[PDB]
């Protein structure tokens, strides 16, 4: 499976949450940030690699850093 | 010559091919699938 | 003011299922396509493997001859384009039969992955176990080399078999 | 004058000997 | 079980594969206040009935995009779930996986995979021969 | 003061036990030598019996029909020299055939003795049923006349394969 | 003559039987030992 790291400089703007198809990312309460929350990727089993939640990602440089790793059949995107 | 079969029509080849699958080829297959058809349970 | 209008749709859902990727069309679904499909010896109810992969090799070696004794290299003469034909018969079939022996080595290790695995439904992959596979094979090379034998047989006697099929066997 | 019938055979003898060592070799890397 | 009554479907070539039968599937269930015409995820055009819908999808891609992009956005539909079913009949509810949808924070979710650092400050590759362990996974 | 060195012994008991009546060798237990062996029809994992048959068959009918052509008493002419040769493979065939045949009638009556009995544990020896032994005895004939044929095909078209191999169909 | 591949040099039938044996008799063979490596459960 791929990783997904986030890290102090996230800001809490929710868009890389809002971005991932797969429902991998999660807003979970934080006090690093004025918003008072943080993402987080409990679910990075379901992680395909779009890079998505880069994009969306409004800090420089990103608060939210995909690696990818291990290839399975749904972080490959196969529907067979 | 008049020692053979043959045909001054058009694919005369086709009686020599037709004439076994029609007759000594085909009919036991074909009486297999009617068998078949006859015999099937409810 | 919706109307799918899927009762009266010539092309209905593929048996009963919208969702299995396929169609009831005249091709998957028609009764004759159906009776011929599934009444191929691969398909046939009750056959055995051994028996399944005997007659699919006699059809396919009775065949495979042709191509070579009319087009191939040796086709100038008569004696060596029909070995041709044979030899390149017997070199497919043989190949074939080793992707079979392979395939099934690989494929039944453990829970096979894929359409053989134990709770796959794939109606049109029925042979679940190796044990019907390696029949398959056997069947399948004892029945290629017969049926390219059998046509080897035809086309080496050609000269009696078209006397015998014209009739000029009868004058003595 | 190339080299004779025996000279071949014997080369092709000679050359198990790399052939074996060879596959001793690569199922120790393998390991 | 899961319950609901499938979207009116006259069938289509990218429904399920042996994936589905084999290794896992997806269900997507949700409520509309009508029956309306919705776009299936991989192609054609479906009928959601007037109760409760439930479909069946190869990836869980699917769901989202069906649920996300054109439930919640344009038919303002807000209780649609996800379940991952396996081939030995059991099901899971994997989406929203706490009841409250991921873009909203929700108390008692702990932070996964957080790391107490700028990007920047990731340590150098070779700091990290031989050790198994990646930059960003340096404590 | 008694040091038996068994820990540092390039030449260790057989499977672990010491008193099996074997050693652990290059021929034995080596892995290219287990590899080779556990491979072969005869062992090889999941084969049916048949299929262990076929091989096995395939592949010593078609050199036993070599010694009798070259070294023969109808050597002087090609023509005879291959019939000779493949006379001989399918009478020593056939002859193998009843013979594994007879194996298997006296062999498993009751509890078979010897090697074949319920409590053997011989790994070299896996054929354990009757059904087992038929079904080999089977491949092993029909293997045996195929590779017996093939080789007798292809030493009776042997100026056509000399000339196969050599490029020289290709004048025409 | 020169309608047929030959050699001059010294046992010449080597190549009329070792070009097919490693161009079409033995690889397929040895494709299979390699497919059945690299699909080995672990
Ligand atoms: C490239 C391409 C190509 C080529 C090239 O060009 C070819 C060729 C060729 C040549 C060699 C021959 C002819 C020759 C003449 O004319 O003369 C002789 C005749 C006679 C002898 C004939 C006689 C009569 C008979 C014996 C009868 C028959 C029987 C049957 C088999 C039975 C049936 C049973 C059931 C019912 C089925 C042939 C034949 C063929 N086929 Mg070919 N091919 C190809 C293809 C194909 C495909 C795809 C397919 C499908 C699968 C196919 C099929 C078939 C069949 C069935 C066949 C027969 O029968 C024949 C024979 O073999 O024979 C022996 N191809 N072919
Ligand atoms: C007294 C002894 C003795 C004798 C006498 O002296 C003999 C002889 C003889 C003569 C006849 C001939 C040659 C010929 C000439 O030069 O020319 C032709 C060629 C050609 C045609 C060739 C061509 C090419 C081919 C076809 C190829 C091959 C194929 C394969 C079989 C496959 C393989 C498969 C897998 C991979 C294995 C032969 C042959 C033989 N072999 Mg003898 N032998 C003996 C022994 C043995 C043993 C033990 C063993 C092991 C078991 C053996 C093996 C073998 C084999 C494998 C063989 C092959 O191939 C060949 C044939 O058959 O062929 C057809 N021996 N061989
Ligand atoms: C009912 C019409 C009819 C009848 C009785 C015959 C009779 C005959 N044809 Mg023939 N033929 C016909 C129509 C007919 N033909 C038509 C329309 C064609 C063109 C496609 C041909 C093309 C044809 C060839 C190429 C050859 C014959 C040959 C023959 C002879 C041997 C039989 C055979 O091989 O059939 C072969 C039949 C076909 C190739 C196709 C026949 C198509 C017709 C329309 C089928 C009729 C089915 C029938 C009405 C249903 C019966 C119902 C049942 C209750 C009785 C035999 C004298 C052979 C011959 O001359 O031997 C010396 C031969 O080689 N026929
Ligand atoms: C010396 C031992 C030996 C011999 C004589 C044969 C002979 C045969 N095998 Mg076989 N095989 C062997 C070992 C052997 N095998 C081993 C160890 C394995 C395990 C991987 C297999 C796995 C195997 C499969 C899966 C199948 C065969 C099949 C066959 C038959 C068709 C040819 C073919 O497809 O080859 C395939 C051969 C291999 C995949 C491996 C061969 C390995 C040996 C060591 C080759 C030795 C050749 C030697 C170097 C040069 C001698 C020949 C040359 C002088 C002409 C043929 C009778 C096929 C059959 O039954 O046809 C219906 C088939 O499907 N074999
Ligand atoms: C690496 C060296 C090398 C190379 C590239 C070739 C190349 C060739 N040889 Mg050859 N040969 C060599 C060494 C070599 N030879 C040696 C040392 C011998 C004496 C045993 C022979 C004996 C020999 C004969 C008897 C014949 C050939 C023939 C041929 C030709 C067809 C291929 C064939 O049948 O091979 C046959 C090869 C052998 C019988 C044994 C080869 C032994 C070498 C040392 C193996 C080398 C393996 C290699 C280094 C590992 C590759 C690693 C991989 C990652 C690339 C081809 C031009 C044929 C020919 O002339 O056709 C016209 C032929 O009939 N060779
Ligand atoms: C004419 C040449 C034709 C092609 C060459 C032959 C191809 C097949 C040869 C090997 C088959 C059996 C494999 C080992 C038998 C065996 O079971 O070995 C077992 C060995 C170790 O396996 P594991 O570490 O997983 O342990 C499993 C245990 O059972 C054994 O330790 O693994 C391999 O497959 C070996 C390394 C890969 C192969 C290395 C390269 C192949 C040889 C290269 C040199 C060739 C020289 C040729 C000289 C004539
Ligand atoms: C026909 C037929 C069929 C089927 C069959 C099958 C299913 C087969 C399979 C087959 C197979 C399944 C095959 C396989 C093959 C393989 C191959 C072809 C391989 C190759 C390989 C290679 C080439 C390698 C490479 C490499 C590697 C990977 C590593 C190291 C390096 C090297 C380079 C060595 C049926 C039953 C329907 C019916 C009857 C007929
Ligand atoms: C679909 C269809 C069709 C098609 C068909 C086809 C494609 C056919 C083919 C066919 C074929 C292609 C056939 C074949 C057959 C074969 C056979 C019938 C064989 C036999 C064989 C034998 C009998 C052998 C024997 C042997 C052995 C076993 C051993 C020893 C030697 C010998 C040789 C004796 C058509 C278009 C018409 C119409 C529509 C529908
Ligand atoms: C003459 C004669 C004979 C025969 C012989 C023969 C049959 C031979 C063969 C030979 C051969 C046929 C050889 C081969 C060789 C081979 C080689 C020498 C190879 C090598 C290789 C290498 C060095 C490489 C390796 C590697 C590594 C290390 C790792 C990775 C993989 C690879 C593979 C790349 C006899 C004794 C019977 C008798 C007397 C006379
Ligand atoms: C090759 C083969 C095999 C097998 C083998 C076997 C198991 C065999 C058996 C065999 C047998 C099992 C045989 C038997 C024989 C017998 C005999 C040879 C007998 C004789 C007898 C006699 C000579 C008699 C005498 C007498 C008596 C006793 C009494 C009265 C008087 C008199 C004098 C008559 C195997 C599977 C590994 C693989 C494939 C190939
Ligand atoms: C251990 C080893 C070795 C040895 C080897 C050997 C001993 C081999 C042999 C081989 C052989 C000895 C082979 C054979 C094979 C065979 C075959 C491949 C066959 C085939 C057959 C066929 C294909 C047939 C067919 C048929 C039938 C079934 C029926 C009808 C008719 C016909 C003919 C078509 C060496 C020293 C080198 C090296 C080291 C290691
Ligand atoms: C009916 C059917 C089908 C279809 C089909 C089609 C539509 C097509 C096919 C096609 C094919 C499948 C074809 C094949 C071909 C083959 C070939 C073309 C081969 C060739 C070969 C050769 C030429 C060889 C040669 C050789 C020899 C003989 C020996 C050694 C050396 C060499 C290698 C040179 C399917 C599958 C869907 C399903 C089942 C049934
Ligand atoms: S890479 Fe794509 S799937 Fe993975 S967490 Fe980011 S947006 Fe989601
Ligand atoms: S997009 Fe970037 S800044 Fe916004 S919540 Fe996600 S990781 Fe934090
Ligand atoms: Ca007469
Ligand atoms: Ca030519």
């Amino acid at each position: 499976s791929h990783t997904v790291k986030i890290y102090d400089t996230c800001i809490g703007c929710t868009q890389c949450v809002r971005a991932c198809p797969t429902d991998v990312l999660e807003m979970v309460p934080w006090d690093g940030c004025k918003a008072a929350q943080i993402a987080s990727s409990p679910r990075t089993e379901d992680c395909v690699g779009c890079k998505r939640c880069e994009t969306a990602c409004p800090t420089d440089f990103l608060s939210i850093r995909v690696y990818l790793g291990a290839e399975t059949t749904r972080s490959m995107g196969l529907a067979y | 010559d008049m020692t053979q079969l043959t045909g001054s029509y058009a694919a005369s080849w086709l009686p020599w091919i037709m004439i076994p699958l029609i007759f000594y080829i085909l009919p036991f297959p074909v009486f297999a699938l009617i068998f078949i058809w006859i015999e099937k349970e409810a | 003011k919706l109307n799918y209008r899927l009762d009266t749709d010539p092309v209905q859902p593929y048996k009963g299922d919208p969702f299995n990727s396929n169609f009831s069309t005249a091709i998957t679904d028609s009764p004759l396509a159906r009776a011929f499909i599934n009444n191929l010896p691969a398909y046939r109810k009750g056959l055995t493997p051994f028996m399944r992969g005997l007659e699919i090799g006699m059809a396919h070696g009775y065949f495979l001859v042709g191509p070579e004794v009319v087009v191939g290299p040796l086709r100038e003469t008569a004696h060596g384009a029909n070995l041709s034909g044979l030899i390149t018969a017997i070199y497919i079939a043989v190949s074939a039969c080793l992707g079979i022996s392979i395939f099934a080595i690989t494929t039944f290790q453990g829970d096979p992955r894929g359409a053989y695995g134990s709770t796959s439904k794939d109606s049109l992959r029925p042979l679940r176990n190796r044990d019907e596979w390696y029949q398959l094979n056997g069947g399948i090379f004892l029945g290629a080399m017969g049926g390219a034998v059998f046509a080897y047989l035809l086309l080496e006697n050609f000269d009696a078999l078209d006397s015998i099929l014209r009739g000029g066997v009868n004058v003595n | 004058m190339n080299i004779s019938d025996t000279q071949v055979f014997v080369a092709l003898v000679v050359a198990l000997l790399p052939g074996l060592l060879a596959f001793r070799l690569a199922t120790e890397l393998y390991k | 079980t899961l319950e609901g009554q499938t979207p009116i479907f006259g069938g289509g070539t990218g429904g399920l594969l042996t994936k589905a039968e084999r290794e896992e599937k997806y269900v997507i269930t949700w409520t509309s206040p009508k029956e309306q015409v919705f776009e299936m995820p991989t192609g054609g055009s479906a009928i959601m009935r007037q109760g409760k819908n439930k479909l069946e999808i190869a990836r869980k891609e699917y769901g989202i995009a069906l649920g996300g992009q054109q439930l919640r956005a344009k038919f303002k539909i807000n209780d649609y779930k996800i379940y991952r079913v396996y081939p030995n009949g059991e099901t899971q509810m994997i989406h929203p996986a706490d009841g409250v949808f991921p873009e909203k924070v929700n108390q008692g979710r702990p932070k996964v995979r957080y790391v107490d650092r700028n990007i920047g400050s990731n340590p150098s590759p070779a700091k990290l021969k031989f050790s198994g362990v990646q930059p960003y996974d340096a404590p």
